[PDB]
RNA sequence: GGUGUAGUGGUAGGAGAGCGUUCUAAGGGCGUUGAAGGUCGAUCGUGAGGACGGCUGGAGCGCUUAGAAGUGAGAAUGCCG
RNA sequence: UAUCCGGGAGUCAGACUGCGAGUGAUAAGAUCCGUAGUCGAAAGGGAAACAGCCCAGACCACCAGCUAAGGUCCCAAAAUA
RNA sequence: UAGUGAACCAGUACCGUGAGGGAAAGGUGAAAAGCACCCCGGAAGGGGAGUGAAAUAGAUCCUGAAACCGUGUGCCUACAACAAGUCAAAGCUCGUUAAUGAGUGAUGGCGUGCCUUUUGUAGAAUGAACCGGCGAGUUACGAUUGCAUGCGAGGUUAAGUC
């Protein structure tokens, strides 16, 4: 009743690289987090920004919370399903390639 | 019953002793001082807790070296660079840096661990008969019978 | 009549892991490393249940020696004197008195010195 | 050369200690008050040094 | 006798001994065959006589 | 006041109103037990048994009989495909000290 | 069952006695008022191991006696994931 | 305790130490025997560390005691006897 | 991971010039009642609202272990040389199958993994990246010995018929 969460599942991005941007914004006011994500050039910044804006929209529309008070109480990236691929190498062999996916969760609380 | 007394850090009082090294063999002085620093002279001795007393050594320049140790006892140390072995005779150490002589002797007799190094810090050596620790109200510690 | 692996294997390995709880990283997480460390822990524990008695007797002897020196006597002289005086108080009780009841330990030392003199 | 021993989680995390991002130079824009990078045009209002561009 | 209380005569039946099922059983690992040699191989041993 | 008594091949310090754990005593719970081998009595004065204080005794009541935490003896020799596991729970008697004489 | 005496390191290996797994028969039971399974716990036995409670789970499963084995894994540059 | 009768094995690479010989050079942690011990298959204490040396054979619990080899100024228990 | 290679569009996909070789892959719910409508988003995916007994049963759908990854934090950690434990232990934190409790642990003592093969291995000899599953003295017919049962100078049926 005081918090709202948004999740983006099976997003094609490195969980570790995404966790870098998530560490930037964790435990910050929603406005500060939005600014940080907008000015971060890393790819996951935009995806995390969409999830954060979705969470804020949930907090407002679904639960009628005060936007100005909102802060990023929790945020994390879990590993998702990994697609298997193969890259040919020299001398007629192949090496596996792990195309990773991420479950990005953002939880925003009133205070 | 598991009732053996175990000392705690800070509860036990550490006194301050003054030891005169004048014409006392280096090793025997170091041995008595090492026991005192470890706290082996007090019933409350606890091996895993520091319980010994501070020691101030005076007249370190007059410590005794029997035999030819003054010229033949050689202290080595390696810089860890190739061919980086350095030496200095015990007599030269006594003449120039007596504090180092006593401290090296006592280091050898203290345990080689965290507690041992902390106990070593409680040592204070001074060539000459005067020390700056009058504020600690140290008391003389006769050792003639302890050596 | 086929008997598949079932749950017995998991039960056994989980027992080992619970014993290994608190170990560093893989030593508490992985069954094989956990079992090896638990075996070494058993070896050390059996050995230490015997070393522990040695260590405490050693500690009591040291404390009794300090108290005896303060009373004007060596540990060896004190024990010999107590044996002569027929005192059977053991080293655990002697060290306890030295730390706690200095007066009682002093009385014991006086009796030991008297026996030695005789 | 190949890793003689696998890298444990603790050592791996220690090495990644310094593998972190940073965000610097953000401060309020004069024209609209939104956050902007210093010495850069405020992307929202397109103003810099108090003028539109 | 009752089917829920059957009881063989004492010593009439014994338990089969299974080898290669742990060290503490006394027949683990080598299964009582020893170490190496011809008799330690599957189908090992020389013909009778 | 306090006493030191000989019990179970070991010497224990005892004070009135204190519970002590000793090797199993062949006595029922809630029954009186008397330790008649007092090797010392201390307090305001000191009585030193040589080896035992004459006519000195300590009284107690057997509160409980119990078993200590299990001890596991696991003997094995590396590379010799051999191990032996054993459990133990030493019985004990908890006795409350009532009187020291 | 009690007292006494003596004994109780152990590889190859021999002997004895047991734990646990799946299934069969009989008897006696347990389960949408929650089985098996999973997970947690500071529980019991001399050992393999056995209970009990919380949570998860959603339909089968113990117990006693006897019987039959695809009956116990940590290693095989083992196989598959 | 020995025989005998029968069921089941494993073993046929040994090592060192002391003593008595050979081969060797009166060398080898060499080699080959005889003999005794230990290791092998033996944990514990001493020899700094150190399978084979010295003392000694772990069924277990104890924050009890006496000793063996070896030790008692400090590391480090015990004599600055 | 069993059972036919194949419980499923399998001798298929795939591999090979060809003969030939040859897989993986079962489970929503009683019933699709398979999430109308609204909100963020380009979508994907979510948050509400609903269906349902249950949606952390939402189609990667029963259960959902371990490795592996991540979040939060009760305790410890930047003078320390560590087969990582064990024995002793202050401090701090917590209150259990209520037990002479639990977690963590400054500090001190002791201490060179497991397996294989060896006279001898911490071994700078061998094997294991980790976790999970599978994976090795069995059966048939005979021989012989022990144990047990029935009968006993006797014992016993085989094929075959019902
Ligand atoms: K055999
Ligand atoms: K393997
Ligand atoms: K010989
Ligand atoms: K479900
Ligand atoms: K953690
Ligand atoms: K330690
Ligand atoms: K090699
Ligand atoms: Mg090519
Ligand atoms: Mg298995
Ligand atoms: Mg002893
Ligand atoms: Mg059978
Ligand atoms: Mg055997
Ligand atoms: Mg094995
Ligand atoms: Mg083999
Ligand atoms: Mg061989
Ligand atoms: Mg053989
Ligand atoms: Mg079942
Ligand atoms: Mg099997
Ligand atoms: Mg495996
Ligand atoms: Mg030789
Ligand atoms: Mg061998
Ligand atoms: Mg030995
Ligand atoms: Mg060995
Ligand atoms: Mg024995
Ligand atoms: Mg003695
Ligand atoms: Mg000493
Ligand atoms: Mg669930
Ligand atoms: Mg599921
Ligand atoms: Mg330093
Ligand atoms: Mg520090
Ligand atoms: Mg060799
Ligand atoms: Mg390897
Ligand atoms: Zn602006």
């Amino acid at each position: 009743i005081t918090s709202a969460k948004a999740t983006a599942k099976t997003v094609r991005t490195s969980p570790r690289k995404a966790r870098l941007v998530i560490d930037l914004i964790r435990g910050k006011s929603v406005a500060d987090a939005i600014s940080i994500l907008k000015f971060t050039p890393n790819k996951s910044a935009g995806i995390i920004e969409k999830v954060l804006m979705s969470a804020v929209a949930n907090a407002e529309n679904n639960f009628d919370l005060d936007v100005e008070s909102l802060v990023v109480s929790e945020a994390f990236v879990n590993e998702g399903p990994t697609m298997k691929r193969f890259r040919p190498r020299a001398k007629g062999s192949a090496s596996p390639i792990n195309k990773r996916t991420s479950h990005i969760t953002v939880v925003v609380t009133e205070k | 019953m598991r009732t053996t007394y175990m000392a705690k850090a800070g509860e036990v009082e550490r006194k301050w002793y003054v030891v005169d090294a004048t014409d006392v063999p280096l090793g025997r002085l170091s041995a008595v001082v090492a026991s005192v620093l470890r706290g082996k002279n007090k019933p409350t001795f606890t091996p895993h807790v520091d319980t010994g007393d501070f020691v101030i050594v005076i007249n370190a320049d007059k410590v005794k070296l029997t035999g030819k140790k003054a010229t033949d006892k050689i202290y080595y140390r390696h810089s860890m660079y190739p061919g980086g072995l350095k030496s200095v005779t015990a007599g030269e150490l006594r003449d120039k840096n007596s504090r180092r002589l006593i401290e090296t002797s006592v280091k050898g007799m203290l345990p080689k661990n965290t507690l041992g190094r902390k106990q070593f810090t409680k040592l204070n050596v001074y060539g000459g008969a005067e020390h700056p620790h009058a504020a600690q109200q140290p008391e003389v510690l006769d050792i003639t019978n302890l050596i | 009549a086929r008997v598949k692996g079932g749950t017995v294997t998991r039960k056994r390995r989980k027992k080992v892991l619970k014993l290994a709880k608190g170990y560093y990283g893989s030593k508490h997480t992985l069954f094989k490393s956990a079992k090896e460390q638990v075996m070494n822990s058993y070896y050390y524990a059996f050995r230490d249940r015997r070393q522990k008695k040695r260590d405490f007797r050693k500690l009591w002897i040291a404390r009794i020696n300090a108290a005896a020196r303060m009373n004007g006597l060596s540990y060896s002289k004190l024990m010999h004197g107590l044996k002569l005086a027929e005192i059977d108080i053991n080293r655990k009780m002697l060290a306890d008195l030295a730390v706690n009841d200095a007066a009682a330990f002093t009385a014991l030392a006086e009796q030991a010195k008297d026996a030695l003199s005789k | 050369a190949v890793p003689a021993r696998r890298t444990s989680k603790a050592k791996k995390a220690k090495r990644r200690t310094h593998y972190k991002l940073t965000i610097k130079g953000l401060n309020a824009c004069s024209n609209c008050g939104e956050m902007k990078k210093s010495h850069h045009v405020c992307p929202a209002c397109g103003h810099y040094d108090g003028k539109d561009v | 006798m009752k089917l829920h209380e059957l009881k063989p005569a004492e010593g009439s039946r014994q338990v089969r001994n299974r080898v290669g099922r742990g060290t503490s059983s006394g027949n683990g690992k080598t299964a009582g065959r020893g170490q190496k040699g011809q008799k330690a191989r599957s189908g090992g041993g020389v013909r009778l006589g | 006041m306090y006493a030191i008594i000989k019990t179970g091949g070991k010497q224990v310090k005892v004070e009135v109103g204190q519970a002590i754990y000793v090797e199993k005593l062949n006595v029922e719970a809630g029954e009186k037990v008397v330790f008649d081998e007092v090797i010392l009595v201390g307090g305001e004065s000191t009585k030193v048994g040589a080896p035992t204080v004459a006519g000195a005794t300590v009284e107690g009541t057997v509160e409980k009989h119990g078993k200590q935490k299990k001890v596991v003896t696991f003997q094995y020799k590396p590379k010799k495909h051999s191990h032996r596991k054993q459990g133990h729970r030493q019985p004990y008697t908890k006795v409350m000290i009532e009187a020291i004489n």
